[PDB]
């Protein structure tokens, strides 16, 4: 009985290996393909951005702003309270690097004409709808749906930040 | 020598399932819907196939393909709006079928009941994925929200949503795989419907009185064929009224805008037949709690044969049970309306109360009421 | 916040079986061509569609030939203009959406193939939007370049007043008052969103008559077959 | 096969069913002309040809 | 009664019943199409392209 | 019996009309769409090629050679082995133009 | 108290199908191909799904999407070539199955044989559409050549082509149309296969000896399940060898070129499993006669049960019919070889001889051989 069942067991373990690989084939096929793991993957920037400026980028089919939030701007956004925003978001809470604010650039609320790289209340301001923006990309005037969306940016080292 | 109808193998099955099947002679019009659903299924399989011959599933050309269907194909608009409003009619008939099951105590047919629950889940999945193909604003954003819902699952959740998306956000891969799954699923629904009928035929059917009608059965063919034909004619009347007089009555106009992923629509409500579920999700503050309540709203139909305590199978002889059943129907309507409306001050509390009342009626009110029922009848 | 709901205007194509006024469609197309086509588009609509609804075949040819469209590569691989035909969709005013957004402040003029079927309200919304411009009420200060339209969500559109009085010259001879222009363009846009409108209503009429003829008859057949059971009389004769 | 079906009474049955089979064939012909909308035949029937 | 003559003539044989149905299909289709189209053109007189093509 | 079967006959007639006008509905849907019914009315000048050269065009769905034929053929192609030559044709009836011959691409063999 | 194996409805059906079904004891290996078909079908239904999940259907993105599946999708090339060569495996099993049914006189099961012919037609059509899908040079030009046959049909024929083409030539419309049809058809094949198994089970399988084996019957489960597992292992060995080592062995390299309607490939040949019939097409100069012979080449299997004249059922004890059958197989192989080569001397005359000999063997030589055969054995 042991010999016969040993034949059976070794057959079954072989089939288990084969079936695991065959199933993983299809499952990995459904997963993210190579291209979406190449363009939608991280799109690390450099230090091509001076102080105050905001270098435009196009990552994950969405604009990216990397405005070099200077010390003064950090002071204004830290002084400005949170409840004044429609959505309370503290400057340091949403921006873990005060000198570099990382923000996906899309005017919320059907994109009614913003003003980019310049703002009454900061570095951006959106006057079409009551949508004045902050230098840290926070809604200032008018209860716009949200602030300027911030992605998951990771500063690995100097001039090396990987984002979405 | 012998009748082919009852000697030929295939004809034997057809005879025993549609011709000489002993059906109760007093089943009301509520029993017609089981036919209509099947016919609707056929129609959905049919028109959709004719939609598949001019629809190309791709981000840069899905919406243009649909608008070319409705604007340049001979009678493309008829097929397209037939399909959309036929899906809506499919869900109307499905809800009425489940209501008939709840009312007249048909869940004592446990095998058929569970197969019906599986069919229900499959149909909701099929319709959800089908709504994504037009690649409109509501399509894209509703798909985004409903797939992000799965992120609440602990541990594996984010991996699950990125696997479903086929990437990092709803995009080309999601559209293509949704089209393929949308093609495959209704045939699985058809197989499950065949299993549903097979399970049902062994126990006959449930007449409204809830008593065994073995002493009154009548042949199916002479009577219920014409009854179901009349019912299907009525359903076609309603469906064609919808298609030819107000096509987009049950539809969000914003779906006629190409999906722009940079602009969130002011409203992101799903299709009308999902709001009753969606509202439940918005009731629970917790994300995982929301998903669990969402799933449990449908899954609670499985518990019904265990929660039946009254000694009468039906409900026509149980007035207080009828009052609770209609309270439950009103609650479902309230949930649909709440899901339609935004999540603001007058609606949050109403949705919470509606969801609590729905679960409480199904689990608590009805069994205790049936206990009182039996006590009142001295048994 | 708040929102104006466009009042339900008594459109000629409102009744269950009331078609579109195709003369109004013809006038609305001209209104689009001379005013709206400067910055909007109906890329899904080609000159061919106008044949048999608002323009005759030769008129559609003449309309198409008045414009110049890009064509494919020559034998030298370049791009060359050629006069249009009844197979070229309505020309895009801006080559790419970025140019459209840049030229018109920072707003993208939506494509109007479906602008009636994509807006909550339909023709009523667009008509009220066009004939609803007014001086902003006190306490509201729009930034220079935005215009106050109550019906537009947010009450601040990036749209210059599209149609003033006597904008264009209607070939029919109808006075080009702002209200007439708006009515005609709205009817035309409704046709653009629903080209099958007239045939939809026609098939609906035939559908109504067929069901009114069939449903009584099929019901009569059902009664015929079931009348054995409805008149069935039982009896109990136990010993 | 054909040896069995070749009989006096078999041809007699064929004769009995000739009218029903022939005008079933006529039914089929008219239905085919109708559904197909065979203009070649429908141009000669008086009232219907007005459709074209 | 005429109905008796109809039954004895065109309705007794199932195949003759089908032939009657088939010819009725032709004539009913033509008559109904004429009637419905005429009713629609009457309801919306002056708006269809058929009613305005003459002036171009 | 005539009354009952007349009810049946009339409803069957109505169903026949509906079924025809729905199946033809679907079949015409599967037929050629109006976009391709923007049909092969193609155009375009012929004098591009420098005598005796084919230029391929996409005109209906399969190629179309457009060619300004060699001067030898306007006057003598009909004389090139006129005989019988299986199917006999001459440039005079093949194309009303003397030069300027056009013909679709599908071969005669398959 | 009972087995749920033989009392539960679904389990009862499965039990009577392939657990306790009485099977002949001496069933040779040639019967395994039956399951080897179904498994292939399942595989073909499986991989095709995962292909339709990354395959668009527009002529501007058909070839590009296929290359995307091959190069970018994680392990996508495995699925792609598994489909492409599993089609050839399916047809090898199909041809061997038909040969088995012919040799051992299994066509006496009239219903199953006719259903098999229907399945053969459906599978061939599905494979044709599938090969059209990737929009290569071979794809486009073979589709044009094959569909242009329907122009030979009198009267309606031309219209029919313009109907199927959805226009004036194989173009954008036809690609999506064939995609939808290639998706739907295999499920119809599955339904027909279920009906086929039903019909076969009403009588039971036929053993190689051709004699009724009701006395020596064995249960299916303990024996033929493992026999079929071994058969599936061998078929997987062959298929995996094909896919992993030489994927583009049974294909044509010109199919790796974007479809250009303005230029044709040097040769226009169909897939290999079709050449046997294509050569017959090329035999008759009369185009309508060619199409008729093309259809008859498959429809002959319908007449095959009628032509059976031998007293015995199988070919086990009919050496003369055995040589005739192997003459037929060699003739089919000859036609397959002829189909590939161009229309030149001496392939033209060899093709005519092979095509004549095929019908001569099936219609005349086999019945006359059986007639001599019975006379050689006192009956
Ligand atoms: C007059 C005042 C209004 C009376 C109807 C409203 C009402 O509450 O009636 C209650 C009253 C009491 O119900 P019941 O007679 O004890 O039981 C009804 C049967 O269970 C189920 O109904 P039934 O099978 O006895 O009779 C069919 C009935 C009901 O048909 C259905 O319920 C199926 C169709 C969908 C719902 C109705 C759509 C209209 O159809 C109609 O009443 C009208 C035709 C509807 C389309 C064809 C069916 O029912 C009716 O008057 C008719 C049925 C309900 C119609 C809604
Ligand atoms: C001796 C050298 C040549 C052997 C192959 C040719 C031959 O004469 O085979 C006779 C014979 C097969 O035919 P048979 O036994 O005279 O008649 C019964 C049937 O073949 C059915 O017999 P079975 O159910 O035992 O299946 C045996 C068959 C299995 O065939 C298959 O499984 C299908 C073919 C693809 C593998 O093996 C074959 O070799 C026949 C097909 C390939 C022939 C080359 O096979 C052998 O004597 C040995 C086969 C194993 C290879 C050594
Ligand atoms: C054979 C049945 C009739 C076929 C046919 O073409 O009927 C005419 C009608 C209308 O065609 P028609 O009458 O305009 O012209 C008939 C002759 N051909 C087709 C060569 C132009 O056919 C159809 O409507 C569809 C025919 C194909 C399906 C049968
Ligand atoms: C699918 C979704 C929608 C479903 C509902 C709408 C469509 C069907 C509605 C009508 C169904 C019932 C009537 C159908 C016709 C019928 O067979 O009635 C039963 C009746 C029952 O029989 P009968 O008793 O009425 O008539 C036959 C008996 N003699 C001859 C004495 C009158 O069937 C027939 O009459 C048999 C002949 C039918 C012929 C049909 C084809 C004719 C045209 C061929 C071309
Ligand atoms: C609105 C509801 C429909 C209009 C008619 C009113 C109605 O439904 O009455 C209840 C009806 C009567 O049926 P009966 O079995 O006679 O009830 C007991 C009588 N003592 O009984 C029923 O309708 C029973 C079936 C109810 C569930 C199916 C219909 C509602 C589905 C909602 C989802
Ligand atoms: C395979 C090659 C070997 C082969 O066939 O050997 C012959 C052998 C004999 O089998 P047996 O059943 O013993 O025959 C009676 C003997 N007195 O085996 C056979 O005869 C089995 C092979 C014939 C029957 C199975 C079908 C095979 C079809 C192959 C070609 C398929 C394509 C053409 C037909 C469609
Ligand atoms: C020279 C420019 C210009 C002209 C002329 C013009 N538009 Fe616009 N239109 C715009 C711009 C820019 C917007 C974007 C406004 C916004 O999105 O805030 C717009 C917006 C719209 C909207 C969007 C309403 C909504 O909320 O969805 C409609 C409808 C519209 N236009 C129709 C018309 C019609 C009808 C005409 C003339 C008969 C016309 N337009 C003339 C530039 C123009
Ligand atoms: C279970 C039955 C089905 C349901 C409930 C269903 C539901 C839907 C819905 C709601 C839509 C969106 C329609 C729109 O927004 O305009 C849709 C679209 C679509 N469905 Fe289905 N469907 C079903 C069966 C099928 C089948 C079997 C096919 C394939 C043969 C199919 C193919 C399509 C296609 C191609 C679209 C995109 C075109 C369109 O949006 O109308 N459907 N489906
Ligand atoms: C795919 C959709 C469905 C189809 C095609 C379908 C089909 C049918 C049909 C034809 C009947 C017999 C007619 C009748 O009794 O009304 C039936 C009965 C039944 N179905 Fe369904 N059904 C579907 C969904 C469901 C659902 C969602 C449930 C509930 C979970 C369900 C539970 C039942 C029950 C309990 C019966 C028995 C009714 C009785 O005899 O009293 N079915 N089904
Ligand atoms: C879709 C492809 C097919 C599938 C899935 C299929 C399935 C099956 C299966 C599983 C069997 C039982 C195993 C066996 O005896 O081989 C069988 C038997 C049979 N099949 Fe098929 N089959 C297919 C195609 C065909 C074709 C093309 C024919 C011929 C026209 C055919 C005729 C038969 C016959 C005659 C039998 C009985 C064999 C015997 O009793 O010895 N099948 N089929
Ligand atoms: C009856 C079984 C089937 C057969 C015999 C079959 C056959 C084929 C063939 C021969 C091709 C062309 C392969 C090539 O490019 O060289 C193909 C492609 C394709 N088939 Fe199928 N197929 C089957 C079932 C299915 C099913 C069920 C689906 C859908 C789920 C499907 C989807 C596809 C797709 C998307 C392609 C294009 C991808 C490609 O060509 O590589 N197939 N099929
Ligand atoms: S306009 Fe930019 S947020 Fe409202």
């Amino acid at each position: 009985k042991g010999f016969s069942y040993l034949i059976t067991a070794t057959t079954t373990v072989g089939v288990a290996y084969a079936a695991k690989n065959a199933v993983s084939q299809f499952v990995s096929s459904m997963s993210a393909s190579a291209d979406v793991l190449a363009m939608s993957k991280i799109e690390i920037k450099l230090s091509d951005i001076p102080e105050g400026k905001n270098m435009a980028f196009k990552w994950r089919g969405k604009p990216l702003f990397v405005r070099h939030r200077t010390k003064k701007e950090i002071d204004q956004e830290a002084a400005v309270e949170v409840s004044q925003l429609r959505d309370p978001q503290h400057d340091l809470e949403r921006v873990k690097k005060p000198e570099w604010v990382i923000l996906i650039g899309v005017c919320t609320h059907l994109g009614c004409v913003p003003i980019a790289n310049a703002g009454d209340f900061g570095g951006y301001y959106c006057p079409c709808h009551g949508s004045h923006y902050d230098a840290s990309g926070r809604i200032r005037k008018g209860p716009a749906p949200l602030n300027l969306e911030v992605p998951t940016y990771e500063f690995t080292s100097d001039d090396l930040v990987i984002v979405g | 020598m012998t009748n082919i109808r009852k000697s030929h193998p295939l004809m034997k099955i057809i005879n025993n399932a549609f011709i000489d099947l002993p059906a109760p002679s007093n089943i009301s019009s509520w029993w017609n819907f089981g036919s209509l659903l099947g016919i609707c299924l056929i129609l959905q399989i049919l028109t959709g196939l004719f939609l598949a011959m001019h629809y190309t599933s791709d981000t840069t050309t899905a919406f243009s393909s649909v608008t070319h269907i409705c604007r340049d194909v001979n009678y493309g608009w008829v097929i397209r709006y037939l399909h959309a409003n036929g899906a809506s009619m499919f869900f109307i008939c499905l809800f009425i079928h489940v209501g008939r099951g709840l009312y007249y105590g048909s869940y004592m047919f446990l095998e058929t009941w569970n197969i019906g629950v599986v069919l229900l889940f499959t149909v909701m999945a099929t319709a959800f994925m089908g709504y994504v193909l037009p690649w409109g604003q509501m399509s894209f954003w509703g798909a985004t929200v409903i797939t992000n819902l799965l992120s609440a699952i602990p541990y594996i959740g984010t991996d699950l949503v990125e696997w479903i998306w086929g990437g990092f956000s709803v995009d080309k891969a999601t559209l293509t795989r949704f089209f393929a799954f949308h093609f495959i699923l209704p045939f699985i629904i058809t197989a499950l419907a065949a299993v549903h009928l097979l399970f049902l035929h062994e126990t006959g059917s449930n007449n409204p009185t809830g008593i065994s009608s073995d002493m009154d059965k009548i042949p199916f063919h002479p009577y219920y064929t014409i009854k179901d034909i009349l019912g299907a004619l009525f359903m076609m009347l309603i469906l064609l009224i919808l298609v030819l007089f107000s096509p987009d009555l049950l539809g969000d106009p914003d779906n006629y805008t190409p999906a722009n992923p940079l602009n969130t629509p002011p409203h992101i409500k799903p299709e009308w037949y999902f709001l009753f579920a969606y509202a439940i999700l918005r009731s629970i503050p917790n994300k995982l709690g929301g998903v669990l309540a969402l799933v449990a709203s449908i899954l609670i139909l499985i518990l019904m044969p265990m929660l039946h305590t009254s000694k009468q199978r039906s409900m026509m002889f149980r007035p207080l049970s009828q009052c609770l059943f209609w309270m439950l129907v009103a609650d479902l309507i309230t949930l649909t309306w709440i899901g339609g409306q935004p999540v603001e001050h007058p609606f949050i509390i109403i949705g919470q109360l509606a969801s609590i009342l729905y679960f409480l009626i199904i689990l608590v009110l009805m069994p205790i009421t049936s206990i009182i029922e039996n006590n009142l009848l001295k048994w | 916040d708040l929102e104006l709901h466009a009042p339900s205007y008594p459109w000629s194509h409102r009744g269950l079986l009331s078609s579109l006024d195709h003369t109004s469609i013809r006038r609305g197309f001209q209104v689009y061509k001379q005013v709206c086509s400067s910055c909007h588009s109906m890329d899904y609509v080609a000159y061919r569609h106008l044949v048999g609804v608002c323009y005759t075949e030769e008129e559609a040819k003449a309309l198409a030939e008045e414009v110049e469209v890009q064509d494919g590569p020559n034998e030298d691989g370049e791009m060359f203009m050629r006069p249009g035909k009844l197979s070229d969709y309505f020309p895009k005013p801006y080559p790419n959406p970025e140019a459209a957004r840049a030229a018109n402040n920072g707003a993208l003029p939506p494509d109007l193939s479906y602008i009636v079927r994509a807006r909550h309200g339909g023709e009523d919304y667009v008509f009220s939007l066009l004939t609803g411009y007014c001086e902003p009420p006190t306490g509201v200060s729009l930034r220079e370049g935005l215009y106050f339209n109550p019906y537009f969500p947010g009450q601040a559109i990036a749209m210059a007043p599209p149609i003033y009085n006597e904008v264009l010259e209607f070939d029919d001879g109808t006075p080009a008052t702002m209200s007439q222009v708006a009515k005609d363009v709205c009817t035309f846009l409704r046709w653009a969103s629903e080209p099958e409108h007239d045939h939809r209503k026609r098939m609906g009429l035939k559908m109504l008559m067929m069901m009114g003829l069939l449903l009584p008859l099929v019901y009569a057949m059902k009664r015929h077959k079931w009348s054995v059971l409805k008149s069935r009389k039982l009896a109990y004769r136990p010993p | 096969m054909l040896s069995r079906f070749l009989g006096p009474r078999y041809r007699e049955l064929a004769r009995n069913w000739i009218p029903t089979a022939s005008m079933w064939g006529a039914v089929g012909a008219v239905g085919l002309v109708w559904a197909t909308d065979w203009r070649l035949i429908l141009d000669w029937v008086p009232y219907i040809n007005g459709k074209f | 009664t005429l109905t008796a003559r109809l039954y004895s003539l065109l309705f007794r044989r199932t195949s003759t019943f089908a032939l009657t149905i088939a010819v009725g299909a032709l004539f009913f289709e033509r008559a109904f199409d004429q009637g419905a189209d005429a009713i629609y053109e009457h309801i919306n007189q002056g708006k269809l392209w058929k009613h305005i093509k003459h002036k171009y």
